[PDB]
C-alpha cells in the first residue's frame, strides 16, 4: 500500500534509496506507467519485477579478525589479545543502522612497564635514599602480579634558566648550594637515567648514583619531563604489549602551561620528543610547559598511565589537577618516600580496576550508542564503561552505529579501543548511497524516446520544463494534460496547495527558507519543531517534518543529550547508587533521595543496613547479595574476623543485627584510615545458650 | 564584520626579533600624523656590547610601510666597579610591552636584570622608558633597594602597563614578594619631575602600591595583565589586574580603587590551570557608561559534545551595573588547542552603530594554525556572544608558530574616515597588520504596485508593436541610503525586479514589463546620501486569459539591490559596506480578481475563537499548553491571511500539532518584530471563501514569576484586503493554579537496638554518653517536591520522653538544616550530660511527651528542611523495668502543616501530613525453655 517508499523514492533510484533502508527500486522496463517505481521488496515483487533488475541494498556488519581472548599475558606463543573481535566491516545504506559486539578482558599475568619519574629537588635528598633498594624490593612485590616485569628511572627539578635558577653569583650555577654549606648538582630540567631494563639491579644502581639539586622558587617543571618521558618511546623503551605506569614523584606545587613567559619563553609545547644523546630535555629553556590538555592527548596515545605519587601538603593540589586528567591516580606519598612501594602497588589495581572505552577518527554523519554488560548478565544502557573489576575479569560492550543520509565517500575507518590497551577493534566503514545500476547510464536523448531527456536504472527523468513521463510536455502551455491524482485522494486539494499539478505530478512552489519536495509536494525542510528559538534545539536537521538528531542527541526534540559524564558522582558511581541519567540529568529513584547525582540520601538507612549484606555475604555465604551472585563485585571491603571490639582509634560505627540463625553478629567499620576501608566482626556472635 | 581584510597595512621586522609581541596606536597632540608603535623584544640594538636588548619602532602609516626605531637608549651597560657591570641589558626584552598616551610613549623591559649595590646579584627587577619628544626618563619603581625574592628583585616590573584617564602609569610585576606580584601606580608628572640619573632608586610621592601579603598568596603572578577603568563612584580609572596562579591555578582577577589602591571586586576561575587572567580588558560594551570586564582564560577546557575535556580557552565577560553587583556570561572558543581569549583587544564603535565592539583573539586556531582574530559586536543587551567577523593569519611558520593575535589594538581612527581601526601582531613572523574599518552604509528600499488587484478584463494600456490592449500594472521601487563617516556623495546601486519569482524553473512567465516582455529587469541607479528616497516606475502587464491557467497563486513582484563598492571606493581603495542585519531584497505581491462579488472586491468575514481548555497553570514549573483554534472566512476571500497569535513573554512556542489527524497542520512561524511576541500562521493565500479551520498551537508556559492572577493570549486574524481586514480580537485567559506535593519522613539511626548493651555498667551519677547508653538518631525531613513554593509552615515533633518516670530516649542536642527554628517545649539535655571522644509500643498517647515545634520558612521546589535529633537510650530503664525482658517500640512523631503561600492573590489550601519513627529495643538473648 501507499508508504514512504512510493511518495519520495519515486524520483529516482539514488533518492529511493535515501529515503528509507526497507525501500527497492525497480530496473525493469516491462513494468508499465502507473505502478510505483519505489517500494517495499516484497511489493515490487508482488508487481512482477524482474528479481534481477530490483536493487535492494542490504547493510552488514561482517567481522573480518575474529581472535580469541588470550587467558595469560605471558603467552610467548601467540601474541596477547584482550580485545575481541578486532576488525569488522561495516557497510550502509542511507540513514541505516547496524549494532554490533566487542569483549574487553584484563587479562592474567600482563607485562609492565614502570618508568620512576622523580622529583630531585633538595628536599628530596632523604626519598632519595629511601628508594635506594626500591628496584629489587619492588621486583619481588610485582612478582605477585607479573612475570615479565621492566623498570626504569628519570629525574626532574626545573628549568635552567632564571627566574627559576640561580644564576649569580657565578658560583651558584656550578654549586646551587654555595651559600647552603654544602654541594648539590646544578639545576636540570628533566634528565632520562635508565632506560626500562628487566635487570632490575640496574635500578638501585643507578639510583645511588643520583643527587638533588636546588630550585629558587616553589614550584617546579615536572610537567616537563612527564611529557618527555611520555612521548620519547624510544629513549625510554615503553613496549606495546605492557602496561605502563608513570610514577611522579614530588612534594612541591608545579608550573604550569603560560607560567613560562616570565622566563622570556613563548613558545607553545610541541608535544614532540627532544631528549637526545646526551639524555636531557633540550627544549626545556625555549619551549614553555604543556598544557593539562595536551598532557592528557599524548598519555592517551601513547597508553600511559600516569600516577601521581605527592606528599600530604599538596595531594588536594594535585587530586584536582588529576581530575582535569581522567584516569589518573593519586597517592599519598610519606616526606621519605618510604611508602612509595605500597603506592605504586594500590595504584596498579586501580587502574586494571577499570575499562572505558574510547573513539578515535569516527566519520562526521555517523553516531554510536552503548551498552554495556559488566557484572554477570546485567544489561547497562548508555554505558561505555566498568568499574570494580579484578585482574581475569571480563567485560562486554553492545555498539549500534547508525549513519545519518548518506556521505558520498571513498572508505572510512575508525577505533573502538578500552583506555590504555593497545588492543583494539578496528572499524571499516562503507556507505552504500547510489545503485549499482546507475553506473551503467545513459547521458542523454537517444534510448529516452524522441525527447532529449535522460535515462538510467530503466527510469527516465527529463529536464527544465519536460514534466512527462518519458519526455512529454514542455514548459507547460500543454493544455490541462494528465491532471493526475495528485494527492492521497481525489476530494483533497492538489499538491498539497505548495504547487500546482503539471502533467501528472506536481511541481512544488520555491521558497525563501528552504525547499520544499515531495511527490505531492507534501515534505517541508524546515517544519520540525523548536525547543528554544532554534529548530531541533539546533542539533538536528529537519527532514520532511522530522528531526534527525546529531552525534550526541536523540528524542523527537533532538534536545536530549547521550552524555553521561554531569551524572558520574564522587564516588565514581552513575547517580551515586540510587538513580538513572536521562538526558546528562539524574532522575532519582532511591526513596527519599536527591541531588544532582542523587547524592543526598538524610532519610536513607543507616550505612549498617548495607554493610550487614556484605557481612551475610562475605562472612555467611548467604543474604541477598549472595543470590544474585554479586558479592565479590560489590563487597570489597576488607572484612576481617576480630575477637573482641576496641573503643581505640576514630570513626568507630557499632553496627548489630540478628541473622537467620537467631544469633546477634556485631560489627564496625573504619573509613579513610588511609584512604582504605576495613570492617571488623566479632567472631562470636550472641547465640541463645541451651540447658547445663 | 566591516573591516577591511582585502588591502590591509602589512608592516615587518628583523627576522627573529619577536616583531609584534606588543602593538600600540600613536597619537601625538603635537602633530595631525598618526604612527603604529611595535614592539621587538629581541631586537638587536647598537647598544654596546648588549644581545637582543629589543627595542620599539614607530611605523608611518602614509604610503611608505617603514618602520623606524625608537631612540630611547642608547647607552650599554652602567657600572658598579672596574670590571663588574651594574646593570644587565642583554636580553632585556626591551618593548615586551607598549603604552601611549597623547605624546607620550612608555616601553618595558621585564627582563632587564640589575645587579644591586650590596652583593653580586642578577635579578630582573624590570625597567621601563618613558619618552616625551626627546625627552627620555627612566621608570623603575622595583628597582629599589627593598632587594632579593622576598622583595622586589625578580619583581620583573613593566611585564604589563597601562595609562589611566588622569595621566597616570599603572605597572604590573608578576614577581614581587616570591611571586606573589605586584602593583604600582606613579603620576607621568612625577616619573618625570623627579628623574635623576645620578639615582639608581628614586622614590616617588604620590605613589600608590600593592603591598606584600601571606606567604600562602605566593606564586600568583599579580600584574601578569593589567586594564583601567572606573569601577566606582568617582571618574577615576580604577585598576584590573589577571592573577593567573591565584587560588591553586584557579586564577583571579582584583580590581583596586584607582584612588588608594584599595581592592574593591575580585574574579575568581573555575577551572584550574585554565590560566584565568592571562588576558584583561575593561570598555564599556552595552552604550551605558559603565565599563565592563573582559577575562582570558586561554586553556581553558569546555566539555565536548562527546562529553570529553577539550582544551579551546574561555573568555569571561562581566557587565557592570550601579548596584556593585556583575552580571557575567561566559565565551567559549572554536578550536582545540587554539588559545581563544589569549589576547583581549577593545575597538571601540567599530560599525558605528552606537555601542562599542571587542576583538578575541585565538592566536594558534585555523588551519596550518596561522591564528584566528574573532570580532564581537556589542548591543544593549550585552555582547552578542556570535561573532561577526573573523580574521586569519596569512603567514605560515618558520620555526615558530605566526601567533597571529597574540598581541592586538584598536580604538583609534588612523585614517580619520570616522570609524576605528586595528592593529594585530604576529610575532613569531615579525610581522604586524593593520586592518582599516570600512564606512558602514544603512539602505531601506520601498517597492509598491499599482493597483494591488489585477483585473484581466481591464485592458487598459497599449502594448507596443501589436494594436492590442493589456490588463497592466504599475511597479514602484525606491532606494534611501546613509551611513555615518566618511563616504561618498552618490551611490551605485545594481537593481533588479522579478515577476512571479515564487513560479519560475519551468513553470510559465505570468506578467511580463511592457517593453522587455519577460519577468526580468534589471537598473542602474544612483541616488543621494540622506533622505532623498530616488524612485522609479515601470509598466508591467498581464499576458491575456487564455496564455495560462493557474489565477489563485498570486504574483510575487521580487526586487533585489546590489553596490557597485568596487566603484565607489575610497583614493585607498576602502570600500564601504552594507548592514549586516538589512534584507539585500524585498517582495510585493499582486492577486488576480477571483469570485470578488458584483463590486469587483473581496470583502471577508474573518472570525477566531478559542475551545474553553480549562486548563491550569501550577506556578513553578513548564507548563504543556496546547490552545485549540478556530479560524473561520465567513466571507469573501482574504488574501495573505494570517493568524496572529500575541503571546505572553512567559510563553514559548514548541509546534503546530500533528498527532491529531483531524487538526489542520497550519504553516506557523515565530516572530520577535518590534518589542512584542507574538505567532504567525498562514491561513491561505487567499484564504477562500467559508474556509474553516482547526489547529493546535503548542506552548510551554515558565512561571514561578511570584503574584500573578492569570497569563492571556490575544489571537487576530488579518488579511491585506482593503475591506473588513481584520477579525475581532479575542482574549483568552488561563488560571494560575498552586500546587505544592509536599512531604515528610524519618528515620532511625540505628532503627533498632539490641539488649544487653556490651560493656555498660550502671552508674548512679552519669556523665558521658557512654554511661547512659548507645546514641540513636532520629531525622526529620520536610520536603517540597511541587511546582508551587510555600512561604510557611510549621513542624510539630513529639517525642516519647518518659514512661512512668523513666527516661527512654534521652535527648541530648537537635541540630537543624534549612530555613527553619525550632523550640523544645522542656529544657534539652538538663543533666547537662556531653562528650565525643509481645511487642509494647510506646507512643506519646501512652508515654510522658516531649513536644518540639518548629517555623518553617520559605520551602521553594526541590527544597527541604531537616531536623537531626541525637538521643541516648537511657538503658536503666530498660535493664530494671520492674523486670527485666521485654520488647519495646519507641515511637516518635512529626506532623506538618503549610500555613502561608507568597501568591497572595490566589486559591489557596492548607497542606497537612505525618510520618513516625520508631527504634526498636528487643533482647537478642531469649532466656525461654
Ligand atoms: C580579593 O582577594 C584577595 C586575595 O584573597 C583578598 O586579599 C586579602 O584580603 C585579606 C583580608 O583583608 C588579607 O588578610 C589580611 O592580611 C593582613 C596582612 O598583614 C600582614 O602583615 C602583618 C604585619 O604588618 C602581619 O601581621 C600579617 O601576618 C601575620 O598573620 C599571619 C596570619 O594571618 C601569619 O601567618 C604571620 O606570621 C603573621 O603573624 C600579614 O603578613 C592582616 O593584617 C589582616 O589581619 C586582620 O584581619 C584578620 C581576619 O581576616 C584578623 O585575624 C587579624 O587579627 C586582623 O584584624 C584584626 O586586627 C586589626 C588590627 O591589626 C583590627 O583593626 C581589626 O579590627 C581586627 O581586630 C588580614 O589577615 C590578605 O592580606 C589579602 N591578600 C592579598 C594578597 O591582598 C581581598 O580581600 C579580596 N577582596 C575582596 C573585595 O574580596
Ligand atoms: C643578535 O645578534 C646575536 C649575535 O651577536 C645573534 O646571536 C647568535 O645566534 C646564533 C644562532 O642564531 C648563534 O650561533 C649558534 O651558536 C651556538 C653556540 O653558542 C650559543 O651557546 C653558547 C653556550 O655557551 C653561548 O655562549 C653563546 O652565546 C650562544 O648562546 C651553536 O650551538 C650553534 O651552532 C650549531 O647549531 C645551529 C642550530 O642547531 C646549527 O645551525 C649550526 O650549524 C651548528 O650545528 C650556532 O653557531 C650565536 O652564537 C649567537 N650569538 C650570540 C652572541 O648569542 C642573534 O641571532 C641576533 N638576533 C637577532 C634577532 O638579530
Ligand atoms: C526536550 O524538549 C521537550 C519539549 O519541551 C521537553 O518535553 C517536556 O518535558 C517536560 C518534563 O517535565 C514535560 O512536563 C511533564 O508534563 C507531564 C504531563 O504531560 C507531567 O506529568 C510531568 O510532571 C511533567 O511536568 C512536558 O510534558 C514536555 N513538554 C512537551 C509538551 O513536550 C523535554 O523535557 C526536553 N528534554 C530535555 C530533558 O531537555
Ligand atoms: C581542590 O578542589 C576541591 C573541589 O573539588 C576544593 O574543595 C573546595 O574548594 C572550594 C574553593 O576553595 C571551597 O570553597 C570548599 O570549601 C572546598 N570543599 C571541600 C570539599 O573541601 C579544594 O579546595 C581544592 N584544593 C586544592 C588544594 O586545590
Ligand atoms: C541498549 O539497550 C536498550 C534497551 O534494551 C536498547 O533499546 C532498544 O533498541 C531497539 C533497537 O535496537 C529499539 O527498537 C527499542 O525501541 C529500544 N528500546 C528502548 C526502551 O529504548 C538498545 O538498542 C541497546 N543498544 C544496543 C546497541 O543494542
Ligand atoms: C581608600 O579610599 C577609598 C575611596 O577611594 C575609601 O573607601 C571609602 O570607604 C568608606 C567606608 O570606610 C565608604 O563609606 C566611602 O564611600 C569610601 N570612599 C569613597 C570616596 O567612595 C577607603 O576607606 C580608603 N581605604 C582605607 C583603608 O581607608
Ligand atoms: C482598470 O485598470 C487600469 C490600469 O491599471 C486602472 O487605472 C490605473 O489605476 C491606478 C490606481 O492606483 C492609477 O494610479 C493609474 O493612474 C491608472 N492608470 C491609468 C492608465 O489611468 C483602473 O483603475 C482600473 N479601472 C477599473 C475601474 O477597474
Ligand atoms: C549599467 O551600467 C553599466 C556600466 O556602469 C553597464 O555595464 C556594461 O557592461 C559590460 C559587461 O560587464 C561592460 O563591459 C561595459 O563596460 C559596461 N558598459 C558601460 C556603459 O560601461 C551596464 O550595461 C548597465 N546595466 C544595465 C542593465 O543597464
Ligand atoms: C532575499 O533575501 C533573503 C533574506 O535576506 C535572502 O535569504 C538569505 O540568503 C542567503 C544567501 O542565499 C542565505 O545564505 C541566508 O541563509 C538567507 N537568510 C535567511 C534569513 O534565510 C535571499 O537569499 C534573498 N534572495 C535573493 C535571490 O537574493
Ligand atoms: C529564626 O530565628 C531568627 C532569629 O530570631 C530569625 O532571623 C531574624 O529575622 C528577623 C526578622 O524580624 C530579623 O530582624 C533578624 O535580624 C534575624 N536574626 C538575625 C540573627 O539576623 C529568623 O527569621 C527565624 N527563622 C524562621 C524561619 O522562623
Ligand atoms: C545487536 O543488538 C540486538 C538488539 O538491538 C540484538 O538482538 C542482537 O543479537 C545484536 N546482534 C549482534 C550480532 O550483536
Ligand atoms: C533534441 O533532439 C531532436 C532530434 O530528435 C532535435 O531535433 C532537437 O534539435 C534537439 N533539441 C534541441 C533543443 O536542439
Ligand atoms: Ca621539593
Ligand atoms: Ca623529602
Ligand atoms: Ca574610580
Ligand atoms: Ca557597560
Ligand atoms: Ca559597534
Ligand atoms: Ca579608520
Ligand atoms: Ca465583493
Ligand atoms: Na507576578
Amino acid at each position: 500500500g501507499p508508504n514512504i517508499c512510493t511518495t519520495r523514492g519515486v524520483s529516482s533510484c539514488q533518492q529511493c534509496l535515501a529515503v528509507s533502508p526497507m525501500c527497492a527500486w525497480c530496473s525493469d522496463e516491462a513494468l508499465p506507467l502507473g505502478s510505483p517505481r519505489c517500494d517495499l521488496k516484497e511489493n515490487l515483487l508482488k508487481d512482477n519485477c524482474a528479481p534481477e533488475s530490483i536493487e535492494f541494498p542490504v547493510s552488514e556488519a561482517r567481522v573480518l579478525e575474529d581472535r580469541p581472548l588470550s587467558d595469560k599475558g605471558s603467552g610467548d606463543s601467540s601474541q596477547v589479545t584482550q580485545v575481541s573481535p578486532q576488525r569488522i566491516a561495516l557497510r550502509l545504506r542511507p540513514d541505516d543502522s547496524k549494532n554490533f559486539s566487542i569483549q574487553v578482558r584484563q587479562v592474567e599475568d600482563y607485562p609492565v612497564d614502570i618508568y620512576y619519574l622523580m622529583d630531585l629537588s633538595y628536599s628530596m635528598k632523604d626519598d632519595l635514599w629511601s628508594i635506594q633498594n626500591l628496584g629489587t624490593k619492588l621486583a619481588t612485590q610485582m612478582r605477585k602480579l607479573t612475570s615479565n616485569l621492566r623498570i626504569g628511572f628519570g629525574a626532574f627539578v626545573d628549568k635552567p634558566v632564571s627566574p627559576y635558577m640561580y644564576i649569580s653569583p657565578p658560583e651558584a650555577l656550578e654549586n646551587p648550594c654555595y651559600d647552603m654549606k654544602t654541594t648539590c648538582l646544578p639545576m636540570f630540567g628533566y634528565k632520562h637515567v635508565l632506560t626500562l631494563t628487566d635487570q632490575v639491579t640496574r635500578f638501585n644502581e643507578e639510583v645511588k648514583k643520583q643527587s638533588v639539586s636546588r630550585n629558587r622558587d616553589a614550584p617546579e617543571g615536572g610537567f616537563d619531563a612527564i611529557m618527555q618521558a611520555t612521548v620519547c618511546d624510544e629513549k625510554i623503551g615503553w613496549r606495546n604489549d605492557a602496561s605502563h605506569l608513570l610514577v611522579f614523584t614530588t612534594d612541591a606545587k608545579t608550573h604550569i602551561a603560560l607560567d613560562g613567559r616570565l622566563a622570556g619563553i613563548v613558545q607553545p609545547n610541541d608535544g614532540q620528543c627532544h631528549v637526545g644523546s646526551d639524555n636531557h630535555y633540550s627544549a626545556s629553556t625555549t619551549m614553555d610547559y604543556p598544557s593539562l590538555g595536551l598532557m592528557t592527548e599524548k598519555l592517551s596515545q601513547k597508553n600511559i598511565n600516569l600516577i601521581f605519587a605527592v606528599t600530604e601538603n599538596v595531594v588536594n593540589l594535585y587530586q584536582n589537577y588529576s581530575e582535569l586528567i581522567p584516569g589518573t591516580t593519586v597517592g599519598v606519598l610519606s616526606m621519605d618516600s618510604s611508602n612509595v612501594l605500597q603506592l605504586i602497588v594500590d595504584a596498579y589495581g586501580k587502574i586494571r580496576s577499570k575499562v572505558e572505552l574510547e573513539v578515535r577518527d569516527l566519520p562526521e554523519e555517523l553516531s554510536l550508542s552503548f551498552n554495556a554488560t559488566c557484572l554477570n548478565n546485567e544489561v547497562i544502557p548508555g554505558l561505555k564503561s566498568c568499574m570494580g573489576l579484578k585482574i581475569g575479569d571480563t567485560v562486554s560492550f553492545s555498539i549500534e552505529a547508525k549513519v545519518r543520509g548518506c556521505p558520498q565517500e571513498k572508505e572510512k575507518s575508525f577505533t573502538i579501543k578500552p583506555v590504555g590497551f593497545k588492543d583494539s577493534l578496528i572499524v571499516q566503514v562503507t556507505f552504500d548511497c547510489d545503485c549499482a545500476c546507475q553506473a551503467q547510464a545513459e547521458p542523454n536523448s537517444h534510448r529516452c524516446n524522441n525527447g532529449n531527456g535522460t535515462f538510467e536504472c530503466g527510469v527516465c527523468r527529463c529536464g527544465p520544463g519536460w514534466l512527462g513521463s518519458q519526455c512529454e510536455c514542455s514548459e507547460e502551455d500543454y493544455r490541462p494534460s494528465q491532471q493526475d491524482e495528485c494527492s492521497p485522494r481525489e476530494g483533497q486539494p492538489v499538491c498539497s496547495q505548495r504547487g500546482e499539478c503539471l502533467c501528472g505530478q506536481c511541481v512544488c512552489h520555491s521558497s525563501d527558507f528552504g525547499k520544499i519536495t515531495g511527490k505531492y509536494c507534501e515534505c517541508d525542510d524546515f517544519s520540525c519543531v523548536r525547543y528554544k528559538g532554534e529548530m531541533c534545539s539546533g542539533h538536528g536537521q529537519c527532514s520532511c517534518g522530522d528531526c534527525l538528531c546529531d552525534s550526541d542527541w536523540t528524542g523527537y526534540y533532538c534536545n536530549c543529550t547521550t552524555r553521561t559524564d554531569t551524572c558520574m558522582s564522587s564516588n565514581g558511581l552513575l547517580c551515586s547508587g540510587r538513580g538513572k541519567c536521562e538526558c546528562g540529568s539524574c532522575v532519582c529513584i532511591q526513596p527519599g533521595s536527591y541531588g544532582d547525582t542523587c547524592e543526598k540520601c538524610p532519610t536513607c538507612p543507616d550505612a549498617c543496613t548495607f554493610k550487614k549484606e556484605c557481612v551475610e555475604c562475605k562472612k555467611f555465604d548467604r543474604g541477598a547479595l549472595h543470590d544474585e551472585n554479586t558479592c565479590n563485585r560489590y563487597c570489597r571491603d576488607e572484612i576481617e574476623s576480630v575477637k573482641e571490639l576496641k573503643d581505640t582509634g576514630k570513626d568507630a560505627v557499632n553496627c548489630t543485627y540478628k541473622n537467620e540463625d537467631d544469633c546477634v553478629v556485631r560489627f564496625q567499620y573504619y573509613e579513610d584510615s588511609s584512604g582504605k576501608s576495613i570492617l571488623y566482626v566479632v567472631e562470636e556472635p550472641e547465640c541463645p545458650k541451651g540447658p547445663d | 564584520f566591516n573591516l577591511d581584510v582585502d588591502s590591509p597595512a602589512e608592516y615587518s621586522g628583523p627576522e627573529g626579533s619577536y616583531f609584534g609581541f606588543a602593538v600600540d596606536f600613536f597619537v601625538p597632540s603635537a602633530s595631525s600624523r598618526m604612527f603604529l608603535l611595535v614592539g621587538a623584544p629581541k631586537a638587536n640594538t647598537t647598544q654596546p656590547g648588549i644581545v637582543e636588548g629589543g627595542q620599539v619602532l614607530k611605523c608611518d602609516w602614509s604610503s611608505t610601510r617603514r618602520c623606524q626605531p625608537i631612540e630611547f637608549d642608547a647607552t650599554g651597560n652602567r657600572d658598579y666597579a672596574k670590571d663588574d657591570p651594574l646593570e644587565f641589558k642583554s636580553h632585556q626584552w626591551f618593548g615586551a610591552s607598549v603604552r601611549s598616551k597623547q605624546d607620550k610613549i612608555l616601553a618595558c623591559a621585564p627582563l632587564y636584570h640589575w645587579r644591586t649595590e650590596m652583593k653580586q646579584e642578577r635579578e630582573p627587577v624590570g625597567t621601563c622608558f618613558l619618552q616625551d619628544g626627546t625627552k627620555t626618563v627612566e621608570y623603575a619603581p622595583c628597582r629599589s633597594q627593598d632587594i632579593d625574592a622576598d622583595g622586589q628583585g625578580f619583581c620583573q616590573g613593566g611585564f604589563s602597563i597601562d595609562f589611566t584617564k588622569a595621566d597616570r602609569v599603572l605597572l604590573g610585576g608578576p614577581g614581587s614578594f616570591y611571586w606573589q606580584g605586584q602593583l604600582i601606580s606613579d603620576q607621568v608628572a612625577e616619573i618625570v619631575s623627579k628623574y635623576d640619573p645620578n639615582v639608581y632608586s628614586i622614590k616617588y610621592n604620590n605613589q600608590l602600591a600593592t603591598r606584600t601579603a601571606q606567604a600562602i598568596f605566593d606564586d600568583s603572578y599579580l600584574g601578569y595583565s593589567v586594564a583601567v577603568g572606573d569601577f566606582n563612584g568617582d571618574g577615576i580609572d580604577d585598576f584590573v589586574s589577571g592573577v593567573p596562579r591565584a587560588a591553586r591555578t584557579l586564577g583571579m582577577v582584583y580590581i583596586y580603587d584607582g584612588k588608594n589602591m584599595s581592592s574593591l571586586y575580585n574574579f575568581t576561575g573555575e577551572q584550574m590551570a585554565a590560566y584565568f587572567g592571562f588576558s584583561v580588558a575593561a570598555t564599556d560594551i552595552n552604550g551605558d557608561d559603565y565599563a565592563d570586564v573582559f577575562i582570558g582564560a586561554p586553556l581553558f577546557m569546555d566539555r565536548g559534545s562527546d562529553g570529553k575535556l577539550q582544551e579551546v580557552g574561555q573568555v569571561s565577560v562581566s557587565l557592570q551595573r550601579a548596584s556593585g553587583d556583575f552580571q557575567t556570561t561566559k565565551l567559549n572558543g572554536f578550536e582545540v588547542f587554539a588559545r581563544f581569549g589569549s589576547a583581549i583587544a577593545p575597538l571601540g564603535d567599530l560599525d558605528q552603530d552606537g555601542f562599542n565592539d571587542i576583538a578575541i583573539a585565538a592566536p594558534y586556531g585555523g588551519e596550518d594554525k596561522k591564528g584566528i582574530v574573532y570580532i564581537f559586536n556589542g548591543r544593549s543587551t550585552g555582547l552578542n556572544a556570535v561573532p561577526s567577523q573573523i580574521l586569519e593569519g596569512q603567514w605560515a611558520a618558520r620555526s615558530m608558530p605566526p601567533s597571529f593575535g597574540y598581541s592586538m589594538k584598536g580604538a583609534t581612527d588612523i585614517d580619520k574616515n570616522g570609524y576605528p581601526d586595528l592593529i594585530v601582531g604576529a610575532f613569531g613572523v615579525d610581522r604586524a597588520i593593520l586592518y582599516r574599518a570600512r564606512p558602514v552604509i544603512t539602505v531601506n528600499a520601498g517597492l509598491e504596485v499599482y493597483p494591488s488587484i489585477l483585473n484581466q478584463d481591464n485592458k487598459t494600456c497599449s502594448l507596443p508593436g501589436t494594436a492590442l490592449k493589456v490588463s497592466c500594472f504599475n511597479v514602484r521601487f525606491c532606494l534611501k541610503a546613509d551611513g555615518k563617516g566618511v563616504l561618498p556623495r552618490k551611490l551605485n546601486f545594481q537593481v533588479e525586479l522579478l515577476l512571479d519569482k515564487l513560479k519560475q524553473k519551468g513553470a510559465i512567465r505570468r506578467a511580463l514589463f511592457l517593453y522587455s516582455r519577460s519577468p526580468s529587469h534589471s537598473k542602474n541607479m544612483t541616488i543621494s546620501r540622506g533622505g532623498l528616497m530616488q524612485c522609479e516606475e515601470l509598466i508591467a502587464y498581464l499576458r491575456d486569459e487564455s496564455e495560462f491557467r493557474d489565477k489563485l497563486t498570486p504574483i510575487t513582484i521580487f526586487m533585489e539591490y546590489r553596490l557597485d563598492y568596487r566603484t565607489a571606493a575610497d583614493t585607498t581603495g576602502l570600500q564601504p559596506i552594507l548592514n549586516q542585519f538589512t534584507p539585500a531584497n524585498i517582495s510585493r505581491q499582486a492577486h488576480i480578481l477571483l469570485d470578488c462579488g458584483e463590486d469587483n472586491v473581496c470583502k471577508p468575514k474573518l472570525e477566531v475563537s478559542v475551545d474553553s481548555d480549562q486548563k491550569k497553570i501550577y506556578i513553578g514549573d513548564d507548563n504543556p499548553l496546547t490552545l485549540i483554534v478556530k479560524a473561520q472566512n465567513q466571507g469573501e476571500g482574504a488574501y495573505e491571511a494570517e493568524l496572529i497569535v500575541s503571546i505572553p513573554l512567559q510563553a514559548d512556542f514548541i509546534g503546530v500539532v500533528r498527532n491529531n489527524e483531524a487538526l489542520a497542520r497550519l504553516s506557523c512561524a515565530f516572530k520577535t518584530e518590534n518589542q512584542t511576541r507574538q505567532v504567525v500562521c498562514d491561513l491561505g493565500n487567499p484564504m477562500k471563501a467559508g474556509t474553516q479551520l482547526l489547529a493546535g498551537l503548542r506552548f510551554s508556559v515558565h512561571q514561578q514569576s511570584e503574584m500573578d492572577t492569570s497569563v492571556k493570549f490575544d489571537l487576530q486574524i488579518q488579511s491585506s484586503n482593503l475591506f473588513d481586514k481584520v477579525s475581532p480580537v479575542v482574549s483568552h485567559k488561563v488560571d494560575l493554579a498552586v500546587l505544592a506535593a509536599v512531604e515528610i519522613r524519618g528515620v532511625s539511626s540505628p532503627d533498632h537496638v539490641f539488649l544487653p548493651i556490651p560493656n555498660w555498667e550502671h552508674k548512679e551519677n552519669p556523665e558521658t554518653e557512654e554511661d547512659v547508653g548507645p546514641v540513636v538518631q532520629h531525622i526529620y525531613e520536610l520536603r517540597n517536591n511541587g511546582p508551587s513554593s510555600f512561604s510557611k509552615a510549621m513542624l510539630h515533633l513529639q517525642w516519647p520522653y518518659k514512661y512512668n518516670n523513666n527516661t527512654l530516649l534521652y535527648i541530648l542536642h537537635y541540630d537543624i538544616d534549612g530555613p527553619m527554628n525550632c523550640t523544645s517545649d522542656m529544657e534539652i539535655n538538663p543533666l547537662r550530660i556531653k562528650i565525643s571522644s509481645d511487642i509494647h509500643t510506646l507512643g506519646c498517647g501512652v508515654a510522658q511527651c516531649l513536644k518540639i515545634v518548629c517555623q518553617v520558612g520559605r520551602l521553594d521546589r526541590g527544597k527541604s528542611a531537616i531536623l537531626y535529633v541525637k538521643s541516648l537510650l537511657w538503658t536503666e530503664t530498660f535493664m530494671n523495668k520492674e523486670n527485666q525482658n521485654h520488647s519495646y517500640s519507641l515511637k516518635s512523631s512529626a506532623s506538618f502543616n503549610v500555613i502561608e503561600f507568597p501568591y497572595k492573590n490566589l486559591p489557596i489550601e492548607d497542606i497537612t501530613n505525618s510520618t513516625l519513627v520508631t527504634t526498636n529495643v528487643t533482647w537478642g538473648i531469649q532466656p525461654a525453655p
